[PDB]
DNA sequence: CACGTGCTAGCACGTG
DNA sequence: TGCGAAATTCCATGACA
DNA sequence: ATTGTCATGGAATTTCGCA
DNA sequence: CACGTGCTAGCACGTG
DNA sequence: TGCGAAATTCCATGACA
DNA sequence: ATTGTCATGGAATTTCGCA
């Protein structure tokens, strides 16, 4: 209908548990559906409680129309349903067991998972501090399909840290 | 009585001849419109001018008039200004009557993340144990990030900015010479990520104008939102940030959010003109907006301003003068003129100070 | 959908006819240069304008623009300004963009002792146990008496002024509403000698301008005389007083001493023109000087000033606002317009306050 | 030669001892030779020490060319000679035992003496506080010889407290 | 620990 | 076009400090 | 070596709806 | 003793 | 008268606050 | 019921010394 855009859909899921990196066991992956832009928030549990702490920071920057997620506890709770509605964010859920996104998101979620796992065994139980870099890396990666980087697509300008 | 030839009707350059110069009491006198005055030998003049001036360390005219009461000689004011330029106390205590040159309006940073401006709002009335806000404003867009801290420390600044740079990395970060920003630990942090640190001149908050002006907007909204309620601002920064980032600047007709992204997110009263364009056609239009943004020109110079010139004698406004202490340092010299409003002087202590002209007055005489 | 006759091609006053108004989603829309906009029923408008404004308590334009994104209706700004005039927080927190009217230049007191202006300089760095100076300036001449006190108290003011009035008694004594001056004990003292007490408007030191300006001159000289020496000012007031009283005002060409007496005493650089006249011929010339003293006119009004009118809505600058608290009181009304710069308002507490217009802003809308 | 003027000569003398008015035993009379204007300074002794305390106040207002006095201790001392010279005040002394002034001063010094003595027995041992009034009174008195008051002659304008 | 740089507190009086 | 009303833009004033 | 800024609301002015 | 009115202090940081 | 230099006056800027 | 001021020093301008 009307072309895919930023903030049209944010895709979220959790990754963990991992080695206790300075006390943080999990990571909340948020990925913009159209730019592929990625935000990474280290959390101590895949709980609604901390999904809110983190997505508050994000939604203080910009606010998606829709959040897409799996039917994980943190995402299907009341609190989270009420938090979404307070801000006019529509919640969309993948049918259980059969996960879904778009092409782009599926690939980016793969990269994160691997790029995370590599700089997890190479640089061992100290991943917390490195998350900011993974994030820049991910956002400065070149998209095969589109001729641009997530940074470029979102901000519309060459990044000052190309990868 | 060296030039006394006047008494014998001789002419001496500068002394009117139509007057009559006689001798009484042992002094050379002159019949004048004003009355009868006394003409002292050149040697005694420096001393007299001094004595008169020192009565109340009076400026030009007030000094002249005092002397006029008893004496006349050619070009008294020339001898008077000589002394005023030599009185250390007057030079370092008197105010200036010359305005600063008209302000520069620096070019708006070309792209987002060319420049950050940073500053701390605070201390504030405690909220959840927090006392300060670190305000990061992007120069191009005006986009602003707000971080609550318990102290205006490198520690906390680093802690905050690491979160911020997860998103993107700035070429340059501008700040005032606030301790936390002029630390080595911070220069380190900046170096590791390849960000140039650029610092405002001291005691000159106009330089960090962008942040400071954004501060006002932050305080104004905070205040409005806290009317008739205890001042617990912590839980509100998130709201103020989103609010302010999404608020149209009338001259620009754009919101910092727009200038940063090209489309509104899911905030209320969301814009949707560029809804039918592709992201590509949308992102191009942005480049066009970003170039044709209104930009002010420098306002016209004051009738009685000044601009610094190399080698000029120039004094620095004393940082924080004690009570009954002079408000200006001993006179210095202009070395570099970095622009019509910024100067490198030989500091009184004595280093290279990069100072704003606002904290300078041109030395009189 | 009360005025929906537009959907059936009817005309409604204020709604352009060259446009086409259709229906989709369950809303009345309009095809526009800007894009497609939504027209809400009159009833829903107050609410919308509110919602938009409340996002960041934005002023006129910034509020309009937010609404423009989704909606159009005739004279939106008229509905917008309606709300801005009704938002308590904006009215009491926003700055004014209207300058004060141009300053009055009161007539110089006719004769010596018509008016005294009094004020305290201090606290200062302790000297011989003293901390303050009571500065009494005579309005006509500028003649100044300086009294060292240990405190800015009625006690000390009375103590000092008794010495001063031994010489002569003033018709009027003007002062700021500093406690020691607005005491009952002082009003008593004044009443017993038949002196009218006249008080400056609050938080407005321009009113006591004469003293305040003399203060500068006192501090400036003190400072000069204390350069590179401990700040022991006590033993110097006597010198500063004589010095300053005997120092020519360039525009007037006269010293406060002269204006007071007509001849210099045995101070250095003593004037002696009126030496050949009798005291009678001398005292007459004085009357002539005192009448033909230079007097400034009021400077031209700012392009965007205002002057108070009775019945006008007007707000008072909050005395000493706490951090993150609004800088203006709830709107009040002009009762008397004592002159173009002074006003009696219905105080917010709620009394008759005589306030300067400097501490006032006209209420918007 | 050149007409009598204010500050041309100040005539000083002491008056006392008197009843201990709040600790003050004496009074220093200063009278301007030409206006007859009078300053009254209560002192605790007819000493150079306190002649200086008081005349400092006065000479912080205006400074006479000449001081005329009797050969009293306080006036013929070194200190006082040195104090006078510091300020360029010439000291003139009446020949001992045969006192002198002008007509005007002699009369004014009489008035003070009597006006003092009357408001000394009528209002008894509390004269200190009243000195300011005596002073205004004296300065607002009409001069028989000249058609004006000391106030009028000095300040050149009608006083705001006529007597 | 005083110093430079950034910030906002504070104390004194007379009166209810 | 041209005219009256409406909309939009001009801008100096003040607060960050 | 670095540099003032922009929300604001009456007043000035340009655009718009309709002939 | 908090309040109004007049005034000037003060504390926090990083660094030598 | 007129001309060049000297004197005097104009004034906006800042500090009291 | 009360209200800005004036010292200051380059720049503008009027006066002065001499023909
Ligand atoms: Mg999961
Ligand atoms: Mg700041
Ligand atoms: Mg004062
Ligand atoms: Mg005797
Ligand atoms: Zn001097
Ligand atoms: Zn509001």
């Amino acid at each position: 209908d009307r072309p895919q855009k930023p903030f049209d859909k944010f895709f979220i899921d959790y990754i963990g548990p991992l080695p206790p990196s300075q006390g943080y066991l999990y990571v909340l992956v948020v990925v913009d559906g159209m730019t592929g832009f990625t935000w990474l928030y280290p959390t101590k549990a895949p709980s609604t409680s901390a999904t809110v702490k983190s997505l508050n920071v994000l939604t203080s920057i910009a606010i998606p129309k829709v959040i897409h997620s799996d039917q994980g506890a943190a995402f299907t709770s009341s609190t989270f349903a009420e938090w979404a509605k307070e801000r006019g964010i529509h919640l969309e859920f993948s049918t259980p067991y059969h996960p879904q996104s778009s092409g782009k998101v599926e690939r980016k979620n793969s990269d994160i998972k691997r790029l995370l796992t590599k700089l997890l065994v190479g640089r061992p139980t100290k991943w917390y501090d490195l998350l900011p870099v993974v994030q820049l890396a991910l956002n400065n990666t070149y998209s095969p399909v589109l001729k641009y980087t997530p940074h470029q697509l979102l901000f519309g300008i060459d990044s000052n840290t190309p990868f | 009585a060296e030039l006394d030839q006047l008494l014998q009707g001789h002419y001496i350059k500068g002394y009117p001849k139509q007057y009559t110069y006689f001798l009484e009491d042992g002094k050379v006198k002159v019949s004048r419109p004003e009355g009868v005055k006394i003409i002292p030998p050149q040697s005694d003049r420096q001393k007299i001018v001094l004595q008169a001036h020192n009565l109340a360390h009076t400026g030009r005219e007030a000094t002249l008039l005092k002397i006029a009461n008893l004496y006349w000689w050619p070009n008294m004011r020339k001898d008077v200004v000589k002394q005023l330029g030599r009185c250390q106390q007057c030079l370092i205590t008197n105010a200036s009557n010359k305005a600063s040159g008209p302000i520069l309006r620096p070019d708006r940073p070309q792209k987002p993340f060319d420049k950050f401006f940073i500053d701390y709002i605070g201390p504030l009335p405690p909220s959840q144990g927090y006392l300060y806000v670190l305000v990061v404003v992007d120069g191009m867009t005006g986009f602003t990030w707000l971080y609550p801290t318990k102290a205006p420390s490198t520690s906390a600044t680093v802690k905050s900015l690491n979160v911020l740079t997860s998103i993107a990395i700035p070429k340059v970060i501008h700040s005032d010479q606030g301790a936390a920003f002029t630390s080595s630990t911070f220069a380190e942090w900046a170096k590791e990520r390849g960000i140039h640190l650029e610092f405002s001149t001291p005691y000159h908050p106009q330089s960090s104008g962008k942040v400071e002006r954004k501060n006002s907007d932050i305080k104004r909204l905070l205040t409005k939102l806290l009317v008739g309620r205890p001042t617990k601002w912590y839980d509100l920064l998130p709201v103020v940030q989103l609010a302010l980032n999404n608020t149209y600047s009338p001259v620009l007709k754009y919101t910092p959010h727009q200038l940063l992204f090209g489309i509104d997110s899911n905030t209320p009263f969301a814009n949707q003109d560029t809804l039918d364009l592709t992201r590509e056609e949308e992102l191009s239009l942005l480049q066009e907006i970003r170039t044709s943004l209104y930009h002010p020109s420098t306002p016209p110079a004051s009738s009685r301003s000044w601009s610094p010139v190399v080698g000029q004698l120039v004094q620095e406004r004393v940082a924080r003068p004690a009570s009954l202490r002079p408000r200006w340092h001993k006179p210095s010299t202009v070395l570099k003129v970095l622009n019509p409003r910024t100067v490198v002087i030989l500091d009184h202590l004595g280093n290279n100070r990069t100072v704003s002209i606002d904290n300078l007055k041109p030395t009189s005489h």
